């Protein structure tokens, strides 16, 4: 019920050809090529693109599909002229961004992260204690829950970094976090957890997306 | 039978529900003893639908219209196929279906 | 003969929030769109500038049909019938009720920000009655200089002497937007490029440009300089005054360039006085 | 009798109600001592109807005319039937039906 | 007289009134000269009726002509019967009836 | 000999709302349609340009039949019987009464925006309170440079000397369109491609094209340059001038290119003077 | 021998409202109908192009029985009896004197209606008589169409009374005057921009409509794959094929163009050079 200050969500309407469901390095590299200053930013995150799933491991862009960026509201003039109204290419297709809209950061008792990556922690228990430690660093208190598939197993995801000729394997979990209170909820939403924040993973969102991800 | 018309019909129904939600929102917008127009709302909707010039126009328009329609139950049970019908088919055909839905909307209220 | 006064006026640098778009949600978004180089620029409607000029005409004491109350925020008409012969407002801006209509000598275009919109936003807490609640809402501001293009048909005026108050009002423009102007942005000219000619053609529409996307100084567009140098724009009909004159005089080969023989003054008031003298001589005032 | 014949008859009724609405709108538009149109608006409607080609343009114009007609009960009761009839069927046949409705709308006014 | 005979006679009267309206329109448009032709109009109507080759084209022409006629009071009084007769009957029989109405036409004195 | 003057005219960059579609509702729909590469482009009707040319002929004192009142905003005919020998407008634009017809020596095509039309709707509220039909309104505007193609059959003129005022009017074209109060868009050419030849074949229609779908920069289409280089379009009959001259001259191998042999003048006035000299020599004026 | 000159010519891109239909109401509609894929294309009648050719023949001197007044918009016949030996128009376009030397002639020119390369979707232009007063003749609409046009023609050269009259006909096809239409507001030059001519001595042509579009709402024009397959398979002797215009660049940009049989055809980017070569061949073959 508390709208966070100093942090906003820059949302660009996204249109173009269908894209892989694991954009990650693809979208990040495209934006970095379009926006050189995006590489050197620190406290910025790119939202997972919202669109229905299509065949293979691709993702189809709808009219509601939009590129959303979480950024310090004073750092917008560093990337706005490079992104607002410009176009970026994923693979061989051209994608166009229009004038973005600002969305405030709302507090929620239960928050969700579709993907959380911590280096060197692959099992569930070590990952859980690592996220507890990360909460301890930021001084946030809450109960950690892991998103599960239809079989109840904790859900894992993989990030493919196509750096140079070799392709890289970075993997993590998707967690659901509640019992946060609005202040710590906003703190976790801005700060995020884990690494690879610009890599379309590690940021947070309300638990409605948690249930939606649980559905499929 | 020949489920294309089934998709056409529940598209009409979801359009009618979304427009009803929008008329309710307009009812919320107005205040004091001025009579909230009803026919003028339909005229305004028709004029805005005719304002578009293909593809991006009327597609983001009608998507926004459905979104502002509010809690649409049949839309909830018919998210995916309605979205697929929106993405496919010529936009002028979608406009024709929307206009027919407007012309057949009233007996709800 | 038919005489026309074309001019592009450049405003002073500062924070600007004028003529906002639809105030959907909590945010107050600026009026922005595409401009040269395919970059987003903030716009200011020309209707607001025309209203500001009309308000200047009213405040200075000139007889105007439409009068602003300034307290009730209601526009009142001195006379139901429009008489351009007697009213400055009807003579200058025209009228239409729907001679029941008049075109009006003044013709303007929207003011365009010099530099592309950087996307800067400001956080503000507006008042609320829900137990003294404060809701954070977004207001867009642009730190830039605006330039707009206007055209005057002096002959079309019922009274030829009414052109001088128009020039004075353009120079001493009141506050634009009024309540919507959150930060008080002076719209008075900082640099002027005027043209007192007898031809319909004008090549001084938007002659200003930025050296760098983030700068507080302005430069005349290379297209305008080329147009002056080739001979398309007659230097005797060209009037340049303001801060841009200081930058122009520092350019190399300025004395040899055809831009030198144009009427160029560092002080805006001196250029305005000389142009008004020329207009009075030509219009037989 | 017969479902197709009933649908055709009540579609004729729908079109007649639509022309009633459009003619009332034209009546409201005109003012002063000028004589409001009666026959020349019918000629205009005929000219607009014959100005039609392929399936898309005629259906667009028909839907726009039906919406501009405003309130109508015959389309209100029968949504699915008329929606399918307009969406299906050759557009030339629907134009023939519309002209037949035009030639027999006048007993109302 | 049977009901079929009554509908046939009403259709003949409808077509005759439509021809009255069309010929009045021609008279108004061609007031110049000694007198607008009358036999030439009948020959034109016969040629245009014989031009029709299939049901769709003939019925399109018939509806267009009927609407161009004007009020057509006999069609005012008989919406459903005449509409069903036109929609149902084979186009050749309707052409025969139309030509009989042409032959049995009395120009206004 | 049958002499024809073909030309494509490019206008200056600015915010334009000149020709609107059917007006009803909130939006004033810009006259737009499909164009090359299948994108929506805003259009300006050729009838408006012809009206502007006739108005220019009227304002310069040339004898014309139709006279624009400028006060009643109606068209008055000096003579009920058209006489192309005496009246400039009847000779140039023709007439139809319904000899009572004339094809006219001027043939002009519709003006096409160089840049596709994307967005840019304007807010049209009227002061405060009394939210009547004159309340919240939308106006469409386009930030682009328009381009149109015209063709004059010089021999078809009753008086051969009347072609020169037509060229002057094309140069100094008066107000085109309607929204001049808030969107002042000068229609004077800034780039010209003229062809004075004795053939019915013209290959210069709509020769300009954009370099960036959202920029003000303009460039002659590669098709036109290929047409000039292949051997078609005799350079001696080609007249190119305006701001496109600089871009043409910055091209590589320009000196060796056949385009160099065309009459290329950076100053439009110099091109017009030379072309008028050639026309007077050819028509025996 | 029996020599025939077949050809398909493609016009330039531009707003075109050349050929209209019955007056109807306040809206002047184009002559349109279904052409391909069930889509509606706009047509320009071949009688319009024949009238334009007659006007070209009249303007460039020559002897024509029909003389367009161009002032009273009337047609005058210099001789009431048609003489194909003397007059160019009677020799080329034929005549038919039905009211009651032969009274009828089949003419040496056979044309087909010009078909818009792009389907006609919308494109109605609002027109107003302006002023403040309104009347019935105030608000009108005119249909236009931004597309290229493409028509097919064939000449029976041996049928000409004078064999040398083919050359002025080719010149007129090149420098065609305005094709009947609203040139006041929609000036559409009908001069060719791409040519596919065939100068053969047999009746088969196979080059009727060789131009087809890509991205149906674009000005780009390409040679139909059927025509290319016809050329490559062995039919349509390349030595008898004359291709000229802006399609030459696209043809030369094709892969394996040198190895393709299409490379052996007479391909000239400049239309004047192609016309000169074709006329040289025609004069050699016809003994002129």
């Amino acid at each position: 019920l508390i709208q966070s200050e100093e942090y906003v969500d820059l949302t660009f309407k996204l249109r173009g050809a269908p894209i892989p469901l694991d954009n990650g390095y693809l979208t990040y590299a495209a934006l970095s090529r379009i926006c050189p200053p995006l590489h050197e930013l620190k406290s910025i995150g790119i939202h997972p693109i919202a669109g229905i799933p299509t065949r293979n491991n691709l993702l189809e862009l709808t009219a509601q599909s939009r590129l959303k960026i979480r950024i310090y509201h004073q750092q917008i003039p560093l990337i706005y002229p490079y992104l607002a109204g410009q176009a970026f290419h994923i693979g061989q297709n051209f994608y166009q961004l229009d004038i973005p809209d600002y969305k405030p950061l709302i507090s929620s008792e239960s928050v969700y992260s579709r993907l959380v990556i911590i280096k060197g922690f692959q099992d569930s228990t070590n990952f859980i204690e690592a996220v507890q430690r990360q909460m301890d660093n930021l001084g946030i208190q809450g109960k950690i829950e892991l998103l599960t598939r239809q079989d109840g197993t904790p859900q894992r995801r993989q990030l493919t970094i196509n750096k140079e000729g070799k392709q890289f394997k970075v993997r993590g979990f998707g967690v659901k976090i509640s019992e946060l209170n609005p202040e710590d909820s906003l703190t976790l939403q801005e700060q995020g957890i884990g690494g690879k924040r610009k890599m379309m993973c590690g940021i947070f969102v309300p638990a409605t997306r948690s249930k939606e991800e649980e559905e499929t | 039978n020949s489920e294309e018309d089934k998709q056409y019909l529940i598209f009409i129904k979801v359009f009618q529900q979304a427009m009803k939600g929008n008329f309710a929102k307009i009812y919320a917008k107005t205040e004091e003893g001025k009579d909230p127009p009803i026919k003028k709302k339909v005229e305004r909707l028709r004029a805005e639908l005719n304002y578009c010039y293909d593809e991006l126009s009327f597609k983001e328009y009608l998507s926004d219209f459905l979104v502002r329609g509010g809690l649409n139950k049949y839309f909830n049970e018919h998210q995916e196929e309605i979205a697929l019908l929106i993405k496919k088919s010529p936009w002028q055909e979608i406009r024709i279906w929307s206009l027919l839905a407007i012309a057949s909307y009233k007996p709800k209220d | 003969p038919n005489y026309y006064l074309y001019g592009t006026v450049l405003t002073r640098y500062g924070l600007a929030s004028l003529n906002h778009d639809i105030r959907r949600g909590n945010k107050t978004i600026l009026q922005k769109g595409y401009w040269n180089n395919g970059k987003i620029h903030s716009f200011v409607g020309s209707s607001a500038i025309r209203w500001a000029l009309r308000f200047y005409l009213q405040k200075q004491g000139y007889l105007v049909n439409r009068v602003w109350d300034e307290e009730e925020h209601i526009n009142r008409l001195t006379s139901e019938d429009f008489d351009p012969e007697k009213f400055y407002d009807d003579d200058i801006f025209g009228f239409a009720l729907l001679p029941n209509q008049r075109m009006g000598a003044l013709g303007m275009n929207m003011a365009v920000s010099l530099t592309p919109y950087d996307g800067a936003v400001k956080l503000g807490a507006k008042s609320g009655r829900e137990k003294d609640s404060t809701s954070l809402h977004f207001t867009e501001y642009h730190a830039t200089r605006y330039q707009y293009y206007f055209g005057i048909d002096a002959t079309h005026l019922k009274d030829f002497s009414r052109i001088l108050p128009m020039i004075d009002g353009i120079m001493n423009l009141p506050k634009v937007g009024g309540s919507s102007n959150i930060f008080n942005y002076p719209f008075c000219p900082d640099s002027l490029v005027f043209q007192w000619t007898n031809h319909f053609a004008s090549y001084i529409s938007y002659c200003f440009e930025y050296c760098d996307p983030k700068s507080k100084e302005a430069k005349l567009s290379q297209e305008f300089i080329d147009e002056v140098e080739c001979g398309q724009i007659d230097p005797s009909k060209l009037w340049i005054g303001g801060t841009i004159v200081k930058d122009l005089q520092q350019l190399d080969n300025f004395e040899s360039s055809p831009l030198n023989k144009a009427h160029i003054y560092r002080n805006r008031n001196e250029m305005i006085e000389a142009l008004k003298t020329v207009i009075k001589r030509d219009l037989g005032l």
